[PDB]
């Protein structure tokens, strides 16, 4: 086992959450870490519309920007291409994806446009990738749109390939929680008290996890921050390990990025 | 105006949500906070978007963008 | 010529925590000449004092055991390097801003490290040499 | 603007990395600055903050009409309940180097409306353009694209 | 140059920041020091040897900022009680560019005379000063970023001892005024000094009252800790001042309307909910409640009274000194001076 | 101790403007009142048939949330069946100096 | 919509300088909101019930 | 509407440089190296890590304003010993770190689903 490097120790895991501790590591590492895997993984989702007919009661724009924000599978997201690059006139085959939504309001009672009827005719070429996600019970997801009798709905959408740095929809993780030293041994915060401050402050889960300090003991100004408690939720695109393992190879391919331009600059001396 | 797609803080989706959280309220007479924590509504900010939602969508079907008067 | 400037044993009478948290003021009497007062401000989170406790204090002028850092950049200690701060167990560096003559016989130096102040009160064959600008400041216990 | 006179402008945005984040992931949608409470002495602000949180982590519409019998030390109470600091304080880390904060910081919900004032309506710039016709100055208006 | 001292300084929330960063209590590591430092722009690359060098190296928030302060800047400023080796951290001392003692706030950085931008300005330049501004704003800015700063409903909160004092005080100001009304009512009270009788009575309970607001004031003030968020703006000097703690934690107190007390509105009685020749305080707009306890409906509209003659106040005088200005500008708008001094 | 009448509620000494600030007797006056002002700017549903008409402007927002807390007499102007805002979590403090 | 069908105007110039028509008066317990006014030149010369 | 476009946080520009290295002329052995479309997240990383190293002297970053992604490193190491050299050898470090992390994660989760 690699015991010059960082440690883990998984304590829960689940389809959507996994909860951990980080242990003889660096806080800047566990900081940008956790920063890379909110803002920087790649997913799928919803980039343009384009509408037919629209005799709801709801606008344009506003149907988009809902469609804009489901969630899809993206699993094998590394075998797209960026449309920016793909020599493809506007979208292609291998960068992009193309489904169709239709609905019409038969029935005299309101009917539900869920997203459960997006429906993709494009071609796959044998990846999984663009499966809608769904975690409801009932198995029709987000809910879209509304409909009346004699009201119909027909449009089509095209998904593409992105991070979350420049929309929020293509984020994968929902929230994560990061929590360090919950004896407060190293003075990093400083209470705020009515008469006593060791009592109004609850305590946090983890205190069980380490030992309480006792009054004899002078402070000790040699310790540094060593051990992190996270968990890490998904939106539910990708599995919650592949979030963790695809932040760091992002963190390490940047780090690359930096090392390959260096050499480049050091050759470019040479000369 | 249709239940939010996603919660607008923490990133989670509400939106399938809506219509399980109405059957509680009726089918199983359940109070509302017990119902919000039925479904994994855990941070308040998910219950503030369940919870104080105007479900203004059942008027408008109503009517028609045709003919109203003042 | 040795760098240490002054030298001596004081006895702590009390200290004054005031409003403070982690900084406290206390005045000592010479065990050895009568006419010596210390009134210090230490970092007790660091080192902590109690009333009546005997501690050594030293005033000197450089580290350096064997003899230009005042405008050069401080550098982090390294691992092999040995100097005066080995031997005791609180070092201070400051500069001394006010010599007061309170009578023909005894003098007044005041130093302050980094707003941390310190008044010595003392003889002026004792406190001859510390006519000094910076000064470093040894403490053990 | 909020219920209470107190309203503002946008002055920067920010994404969720760089907002500071308490223990459990929660990140605020907005942030005020502290130096408006005591000259205005809006406590109300504060009490209906307090009050919105209890609710919203209770589920139940919390009642603030004058003249009754609602107290601050009983709503406290009530929030100690679920397990915050009775005077709706918490623990926040910072955003870009992930340290904890030597303060903590007042937290919670409010209600926030947007007025009807958006600057893409009051934005105007003019190098040259229509005279009048008497008096042949620049015209007045903005959508006439005047002086 | 129309009271000849500055315009402008360190205001709001760098100016709380300034205040908390000079305490004898804040040390600074390795790390941070080394990151302000950069942020300066007109640093030199040399690190200041720190005050604590063992058993851990540490700076003081004092040696940080002082890098900002130009060189061959002096001041002295002693304030009550301080001397040459200040107890309370008072008064300024700074001798060629170094902060000796003294804690910086709205004496020091702010738009006063013999401040630290006046002294700038008046021996380097305007240059320099607008270099100072920027650099001490980067400095602080960057250090409360990581401190943090907040404010809540618990710093307006207080022991229940001190609203014991509180009460006590109000009961025994009712007292003194109910005893002035009992003597008032038997035709023994005497006229002051060219003043009628009615006049003497209601400046006796106008003063009474107002006493009785200020000391319950002051001990709420007193009762407050140094960790307090308001307690800590209002030393600063950024914003508020003990007015304000009293009314949101104290008393309100005694509501007027164009200098005098609640007038009778109705015939012989101020409210339908009051008896006929009613005097006592209550009935005459004196709210004895806070802003955090609530306020009654009565004493409710005599504060909204109040508020409502501020805002005429307001509302009118605008046009009215409007046309004094113009006036005043037109009037003197062609004087110079000339080449003979004339 | 010879009463004739009574006072229904004291609240209703307030209009319709001033029945949606919550806890308005811990405020000053002159908060109260701007607030009275600014009530009149916020942006909602107008009507629930702004489908049709064709006004000179109108503005609508996309979801409205009624309010956590909310006045006894807010049921009599119908501020829970056409809000004018959104519950937004605000934390209070120093961020930067923006 | 609901506080303009519940206003009222007294006819006096609102330029005028009469400061007693413009301030709250004990008559109006019950009857006038003291807290809606407007601001600038209408301030107590529009009344809300 | 004034907007800049959202990719010109991770895109580079045509005639765009990813790394700008210049000497400093007040300390020596001092460089300050530009880094372009980058973040906290990159800057604090390589500070902590060149914080490590017993030659390296002074190592601080800053991002000047945050309209712009960009931010400036600066380095000062001991007489011998170049600066470019300890910016490679704390890049190797974190890379080895993260590799190291990567393999007890998997590791770890292999396991937990083997006892799952």
């Amino acid at each position: 086992m690699s015991e010059e490097g960082p440690q883990v120790k998984i304590r829960e895991a689940s389809k959507d959450n996994v909860d951990f501790i980080l242990s003889n590591v660096d806080l800047a590492m566990a900081n940008s870490l956790r920063r890379v895997m909110i803002a920087e993984i790649p997913t799928l989702a919803i980039d343009s519309v384009e509408v037919e007919t629209n005799t709801t009661v709801l606008a344009d724009e506003f149907i988009a920007h809902r469609l804009g924000l489901i969630p899809l599978q993206s699993m094998d997201i590394e075998q797209l291409e960026y449309s920016r690059d793909c020599f493809c006139e506007d979208h292609c085959d291998k960068c992009s994806v193309v489904l169709t939504l239709q609905a019409f309001g038969e029935s005299e009672s309101t009917t539900n446009v869920y997203s459960k009827d997006l429906v993709i005719v494009s071609n796959l070429m044998g990846r999984n990738i663009g499966h809608p996600i769904i975690q409801d019970k009932e198995g029709n997801g987000v809910l879209i749109c509304k409909l009346r009798k004699g009201q119909e709905l027909k449009l089509t959408c095209v998904a593409k390939k992105g991070i979350a740095k420049e929309h929020a929809k293509w984020g994968p993780a929902a929230a994560i929680e990061f929590e360090y030293d919950p004896w407060n041994k190293l003075k990093h915060t400083d209470y705020w008290y009515e008469q006593d401050s060791a009592k109004e402050w609850p305590q946090s889960k983890n205190c069980e996890y380490e030992d309480p300090p006792n009054e004899g003991d002078p402070f000790d100004y040699k310790a540094q921050a060593d051990t992190f408690y996270m968990n890490v939720e998904s939106v539910g695109s990708i599995p919650v390990d592949q979030v963790v393992v695809r932040g760091i190879d992002t963190l390490q391919k940047k780090v690359a990025s930096i090392l390959l331009a260096l050499t480049q600059m050091d050759q470019d001396k040479v000369n | 105006m249709i239940v939010p797609v996603r919660c607008f803080s923490c990133g989670k989706v509400v939106g399938d949500k809506w219509e399980s959280y109405l059957n509680l309220l009726q089918e199983d007479e359940l109070d509302e906070g017990t119902a919000l924590s039925r479904l994994g509504l855990k941070r308040y900010c998910c219950r503030r978007m369940i919870l104080t939602h105007v479900d203004l969508i059942e008027k408008f079907l109503r009517y028609n963008p045709l003919e109203k008067r003042d | 010529m040795s760098n240490t400037l002054f030298d001596d044993i004081f006895q702590v009478s009390e200290v004054d925590p005031g409003r403070y948290n982690k900084v406290c003021r206390i005045e000592a009497a010479s065990t050895t000449q009568d006419q010596c007062k210390l009134t210090l401000d230490i970092n007790v989170e660091l080192f902590p004092v109690a009333a009546q406790d005997s501690l050594t204090v030293t005033i000197a002028s450089s580290l350096n055991l064997e003899d230009s850092s005042a405008t050069r950049s401080w550098r982090p200690p390294q691992a092999g390097d040995r100097s005066l701060a080995d031997d005791y167990d609180y070092v201070m560096y400051g500069t001394a801003y006010k010599f007061e003559e309170v009578s023909k016989d005894l003098i007044a130096v005041y130093y302050s490290f980094g707003g941390l102040l310190m008044r010595l009160e003392g003889n002026y064959r004792n406190l001859n040499n510390l006519k000094q600008e910076n000064a470093y400041l040894l403490i053990r216990r | 603007a909020s219920r209470h006179g107190q309203k503002g402008t946008i002055g920067i945005t920010y994404r969720r990395e760089d907002m500071p984040f308490t223990a459990e992931g929660i990140v605020p949608d907005l942030i005020i600055n502290p130096h408006a409470i005591p000259s205005r002495m809006t406590v109300a602000h504060l009490i209906e903050c307090l009050l919105s949180k209890v609710a919203a982590l209770s589920g139940n519409e919390g009642d603030a009409s004058p003249f009754t019998d609602i107290t601050v030390e009983g709503i406290s109470k009530l929030l100690r309940e679920h397990g915050y600091q009775s005077r709706g304080f918490e623990v926040m880390y910072n955003g870009h180097t992930g340290k904890k904060l030597m303060a903590q910081i007042f937290f919670g919900p409010t209600y926030y409306q947007r007025l009807r004032h958006m600057v893409d309506d009051k934005i105007h710039a003019r190098a040259r353009g229509p005279m009048q016709v008497l008096t042949r100055q620049p015209v007045e208006g903005r959508s006439r694209d005047g002086g | 140059p129309q009271s000849n001292k500055p315009c402008m300084g360190i205001v709001q929330d760098t100016l709380c920041g300034i205040r908390k960063l000079t305490l004898r209590d804040t040390f600074i590591e390795l790390d941070q020091v080394l990151n302000m430092l950069y942020w300066v722009p007109d640093w030199d690359g040399v690190i200041p040897t720190p005050a604590i060098i063992k058993p851990k190296p540490l700076w003081s928030g004092k040696q940080i900022l002082s890098v900002a302060i130009p060189n061959g800047i002096h001041l002295q400023r002693f304030d009550e009680g301080t001397t040459l080796l200040s107890p309370k951290d008072n008064g300024m001392l700074i001798i060629d560019g170094q902060i000796i003692f003294g804690v910086v706030e709205k004496k020091t950085v702010g738009s006063s005379n013999g401040g630290l931008i006046h002294v700038v300005t008046r021996e380097k330049g305007p240059q320099v000063c607008a270099k100072l501004f920027g650099n001490i704003q980067k400095v602080v800015n960057f250090w409360l970023l990581h401190n943090g700063f907040s404010t809540g409903i618990g710093d307006t909160i207080a022991d229940g001892p001190t609203m014991r004092e509180i009460t006590e005080t109000i009961a025994e100001a009712k007292k003194k005024v109910l005893d002035v009304t009992k003597e008032a009512q038997a035709n023994l009270l005497t006229a002051k000094h060219g003043m009628t009788l009615r006049e003497s009575f209601e400046d006796n309970v106008v003063r009474f009252l107002n006493e009785a607001r200020d000391k319950a004031g002051r001990l709420a003030e007193v009762n407050l800790k140094d960790l307090n968020n308001v307690k800590q703006m209002v030393m600063a000097g950024s914003k508020g001042s003990f007015i304000n703690i009293a009314q949101m934690s104290a008393c309100v107190g005694q509501q007027s309307v164009e200098g005098k007390r609640i007038a009778f509105g109705f015939v012989d009685r101020t409210l339908p909910h009051f008896s006929k020749d009613d005097y006592s305080p209550e009935s005459k707009g004196f709210v004895e409640n806070s802003y955090l306890r609530g306020l009654t409906p009565q004493e409710f509209f005599f504060h909204a009274m109040g508020g409502r003659e501020g805002l005429i106040d307001t509302a009118v005088k605008t046009a009215e000194t409007g046309y004094i200005q113009r006036r005043l500008v037109k009037a003197l708008e062609d004087i110079m001076v000339h080449y003979d001094n004339t | 101790t010879t009463f004739t009448h009574c006072e229904i509620h004291p609240s209703m000494i307030l209009g319709v403007a001033a029945s949606i600030i919550p806890f308005p007797d811990h405020n000053q006056s002159p908060r109260n009142t701007y607030q009275s002002a600014m009530g009149k700017q916020a942006m909602g549903v107008f009507l629930t048939n702004y489908n049709v008409r064709m006004d000179t402007m109108a503005n609508i927002l996309y979801y409205p949330q009624k309010p956590l807390g909310t006045t006894r007499a807010m049921e009599y102007l119908k501020f829970r069946e056409l809000p004018a805002g959104q519950n937004a979590i605000v934390a209070i403090a120093c961020y930067s100096g923006y | 919509t609901l506080s303009h069908l519940r206003r009222t105007n007294t006819p006096i110039g609102r330029d005028g300088k009469l400061a007693k028509p413009r301030q709250l008066h004990n008559t109006h317990w019950g009857l006038v909101c003291p807290a809606e006014t407007p601001e600038g030149q209408a301030c107590g010369l529009v009344k809300n019930l | 509407m004034n907007a800049p476009d959202r990719f010109e946080l991770f895109l580079l520009g045509e005639g765009e440089s990813k790394l700008k290295i210049d000497p400093d002329t007040k300390a020596p052995n001092a460089v300050v190296i530009t880094f372009e479309k980058e973040d906290h997240t990159l800057g604090n990383l390589i500070r902590a890590e060149l914080l490590n190293d017993r030659k390296v002297l002074f190592a601080a970053y800053k991002v000047e304003h945050p309209f712009f992604a960009r931010f400036k490193l600066r380095i000062q190491t001991t007489e011998g010993y170049d600066p470019k050299d300890a910016l490679k050898n704390a890049c190797n470090s974190i890379i080895n770190k993260l590799g190291a992390l990567k393999t007890n994660f998997e590791t770890e989760w292999n396991l937990q689903t083997l006892a799952a």
